[PDB]
């Protein structure tokens, strides 16, 4: 986009986890799709177990993360769960309209 | 690699053993 | 300014704001208890301590993710001295004694 200014698009493909609703069920139209996303783990959890199979993080690592996910986790539970409980002239001159007729005929050389 | 099996059955069968952090890692894998 | 560091915020929405170190531990993160509250989806629930031990301030990194960069250097424990730059996620700090 940066170097030639044209229009770039990134298809993400991925999978919807659940319906439109909360008593929604899909797998009756879709049976087979939502057959495998019953079964598909999240985008986030086995990203981390593939950086402990690639040698890439140790399980200190691990920690550091799961530590990180608790943190974020309770960090919005809990600032929620505390904020609830605290609850004019429209004219012109002729010599300007004279300026603007001797535009028409200001043509260039 | 190792502990994505390994520290599942150290938790599922006695949870006292696997570190209490990893309670909210090891429900969602099995 | 006897006895004790400044941490003055240069990146951050808390920034110019002033942390002062004069404990043997000076807790810092993302969690309300912290004494350094610094908040952020970068920054870890507890990120780094800046212990003094004997006029010699020192910061940790106590198991955050995202870890503790001190003049631009991944460091797990480093020995502060006027100057550093500690960063702890997106927030970069200054160093003061």
């Amino acid at each position: 986009r940066q170097a030639f200014k044209k229009d770039v698009v990134i298809d993400m493909l991925c999978y919807r986890r659940r319906g439109h609703n909360e008593g929604d069920d899909p797998s009756m139209t879709q049976p087979y799709m939502y057959d495998v996303i019953d079964t598909k783990r999240g985008s986030r959890k086995a990203y981390t177990e593939a950086l402990i199979g690639r040698g890439d993080i140790s399980m200190k690592e691990a920690e550091d993360a799961l530590r990180d996910y608790q943190g974020q986790l309770e960090r919005v539970f809990n600032e929620v769960r505390e904020l609830e409980k605290h609850e004019l002239a429209t004219a012109v001159d002729k010599a300007m309209l004279q300026r603007i007729g001797d535009a028409h005929l200001a043509l260039p050389e | 690699e190792w502990l994505v099996e390994e520290m599942y059955r150290k938790f599922r069968d006695d949870p006292s053993s696997v570190d209490p952090s990893w309670h909210e890692f090891l429900v969602d894998y099995s | 300014p006897s006895g004790s560091a400044l941490l003055v915020v240069k990146r951050g929405p808390n920034a110019g704001s002033r942390f002062l170190l004069d404990q043997p531990t000076t807790s810092a993160g993302r969690h309300p208890d912290s004494d350094i509250f610094l908040d952020d989806v970068t920054v870890s629930r507890r990120h780094a301590e800046f212990r003094l031990e004997g006029g010699e301030f020192q910061v940790v990194d106590v198991g955050s993710l995202n870890g503790t960069y001190v003049n631009r250097e991944p460091v797990d424990s480093a020995v502060l001295a006027n100057g550093d730059e500690v960063q702890i996620g997106k927030f970069r700090l200054v160093f003061l004694t």
